[PDB]
């Protein structure tokens, strides 16, 4: 049938808790199955949700929605349980603050008192800038003008919770393999979680907005990348509504004149995947290394800059995207900046074009750089060979001895990883010599894996020396949600991509980390003039492009050929936030053939023209609700 | 949004 909708998940959630997790899988299963004011349309437009209407005030500080009437949190087995009203939204972020949300960094600093409250230097929620003025009519009260806050709210942090059902489960609320530990007001209900097996969802018959919701079930199976021909083999048997194909495949000749007609490539994501520098490295359980005097060699090259620049620029951003994309196709998925170029502009000036004009103060080896998607800018073996040579002179005089040697984890169930890794290895060997760098491979299970990057609980378990194991996501319209979020405060995700959670460790101070706090602090103080701020935030990407303390290597998503029973074009466009057709499935239509390549472009072509007539009016609607 | 690179699925 083609209204059962079928693909797969790649990490059983830790939690439902979707107020406190800022975790991808979590998301996947809790997004079909909760609405919060806002979603997004098939053109990346807002879209009225469980708010009908909003409001700004003439100073930009207080939003009010008024929420839609009737609209009913169901349990997994569609029982009716209560109303949705404001008063939930009140919870959710109460809860968000009790429970210290991992994404609490977009809303501490933007709604009044919240700041406060998450200290304990005010004790009553009363005193925190979101309120239930009735029971539909909900308002927010910011510390200062946001234009990007209405996005900020497809995000799952500011999803309504029912207080009532949350207390009635204590401490069996939103555990993670119970769909009976959450309610559901979205489109969908959350049916069954089964660990390393299956997602299922129902229709929500009951949904207000069921007009829209086109698939009558859903079921993700878990992979975990051990068999990747599976995505094709299980399209083809018509189990699975769409499938990623990697043309490094064995069989991938026989799918590509098969599906000759069929295969199309979709546009990179916003996402940044690539390679973090554990910075100040704690726990060694997963190492190659024999002795403290390598442990110590490594601790200081890592500290190094040139060292870490000679990294970045040693690899070969077409060879890692070719392990998954093909040669072919490998340039259309390479990134060279942590926030996506384009993501915002300021008049004609792409992010990028903001940043490549700055950088060049850090040194003429970034004069002419190309940061623009589909190409590599970043690799050039003479500059990581010069890089290197500076660094190893610095390291050599502080009685350093060499090689280096980088543990590099990798989850030895994903073949197509290891190849990733396999291809940085050899990029920064073949550039740089195994006599100076040596990357260390370590195999490990799924688990092991999870708990050293993406689950690692502290900067402790990130045993690792280099490791590009987890992506990041942008979470709102504005470059802060890239870039605050590696600043030395932001401990729930420099851990994750730097290795460190102390903000004023010795390591921290070294790389010069509180300078790039400056930079960007100055930039989030810019509210008046939109191409001020992002200029301002240039100057912090120009900072961390500099330092190489992430390595970007490819877009976290898209930029891949795949095959689609989807109608082209009928799903949620976003790009940030929790309500893109990644993981919610409102509005997405299903047919019985499989798309053409002369289908998908054609309806490219059209949407692109309809895109921009959409958002055009979108915008200029806008004043419509300044009240 | 933390998101796991250990399988592109999109």
């Amino acid at each position: 049938a083609p209204k059962a909708y079928g693909y797969v998940y790649t990490a059983d959630p830790e939690t439902l808790d979707y107020l406190i997790s800022s975790k991808n899988s979590t998301t996947v299963v809790t997004s079909n199955g909760i609405d919060g004011l806002f979603t997004n349309d098939n053109y990346g437009n807002l879209a009225p949700a469980v708010a009908e209407d909003w409001e700004v005030s003439k100073d930009g500080l207080t939003y009010t929605y008024k929420i839609r009437k009737g609209v009913k949190w169901f349990t997994s087995d569609g029982e009716e349980y209560a109303e949705v009203t404001a008063k939930d939204f009140v919870n959710g972020l109460k809860h968000a603050a009790d429970k210290k949300s991992e994404a609490m960094y977009l809303a501490e600093n933007s709604v009044k008192g919240l700041a406060d409250y998450l200290s304990g230097t005010s004790t009553d929620f009363s005193t925190v800038g979101v309120k239930a003025v009735d029971d539909y009519t909900l308002q927010y009260t910011l510390n200062q003008p946001e234009p990007f806050w209405n996005s900020k709210l497809t995000y799952s942090i500011f999803w309504p919770l029912n207080e009532e059902f949350e207390t009635s489960k204590g401490s069996d609320f939103a555990k993670p393999t119970d769909p009976t530990s959450l309610l559901y007001n979205g489109p969908f209900l959350l049916k069954g979680l089964t660990a390393k097996s299956s997602v299922e969802f129902v229709k929500n018959e009951q949904y207000w907005d069921k007009e829209n919701v086109h698939l009558d079930t859903i079921n993700l199976a878990y992979y975990d990348g051990s068999d990747q021909e599976s995505l094709e083999r299980n399209f083809t048997s018509g189990a699975y509504s769409y499938a990623r194909l990697y043309p490094t495949s064995s069989n991938y000749s026989k799918v590509a004149e098969e599906y000759k007609d069929n295969i199309y490539y979709t546009q990179s994501g916003s996402g940044i995947a690539g390679l973090g520098v554990n910075i100040d490295r704690q726990s060694y359980n997963y190492t190659s290394k024999t002795t403290d005097s390598e442990k110590v060699a490594t601790k200081k090259a890592l500290l190094n800059k040139d060292f870490r620049q000679a990294l970045n620029f040693a690899l070969d951003r077409s060879a890692y995207s070719a392990q998954i994309n093909g040669k072919d196709g490998a340039a259309l998925a390479v990134r060279n900046l942590f926030v996506k170029p384009d993501f915002v502009s300021a008049g004609e000036k792409t992010f990028g074009d903001l940043v490549a004009a700055q950088l060049p103060a850090y040194g003429d080896e970034w004069k002419g750089v190309n940061l623009a998607d589909g190409q590599d800018g970043l690799f050039n073996a003479d500059k990581a060979k010069a890089e290197f040579a500076k660094a190893k002179k610095a390291l050599e005089a502080d009685g350093v001895q060499f090689p280096i040697h980088l543990d590099v984890p990798v989850d030895q169930a994903s073949k197509n990883y290891i190849s990733r890794i396999q291809s940085f290895k050899q990029s920064v060997e073949t550039v740089l010599g195994v006599e100076n760098v040596v990357v260390d491979i370590q195999q490990m299970t799924s688990d092991e894996f999870l708990n050293i990057t993406y689950y690692a609980a502290n900067a402790s378990s990130e045993d690792w020396d280099v490791s590009g194991g987890v992506s990041w996501g942008p979470d709102y319209q504005d470059p802060s949600t890239y870039l605050d979020i590696l600043k030395t405060t932001s401990s729930e995700t420099t851990k994750t991509y730097l290795g460190f959670d102390n903000p004023n460790s010795p390591s921290v101070v070294q790389v010069g980390l509180k300078e790039y706090d400056k930079l960007v602090d100055e930039a989030a103080r810019e509210t008046s003039d939109l191409n001020v701020r992002y200029e301002k935030y240039a100057a912090a990407q120009a900072w961390l492009t500099d330092s190489s303390l992430f390595i970007p290597a490819m877009a976290s998503s898209g930029a891949a050929p795949v095959l689609s029973r989807i109608v082209p074009f009928t799903g949620a466009s976003a790009q940030t936030g929790s309500k893109g057709s990644d993981v919610y499935f409102k509005y997405l239509k299903s047919q019985d053939k499989v798309v053409t390549k002369e289908e998908y472009e054609k309806a490219r072509e059209k949407w692109l023209k309809e895109k921009a007539e959409s958002n055009e009016k979108a915008q200029k609607e806008l004043a419509s609700h300044v009240k | 949004a933390k998101t796991i690179k250990i399988t592109q699925t999109r």
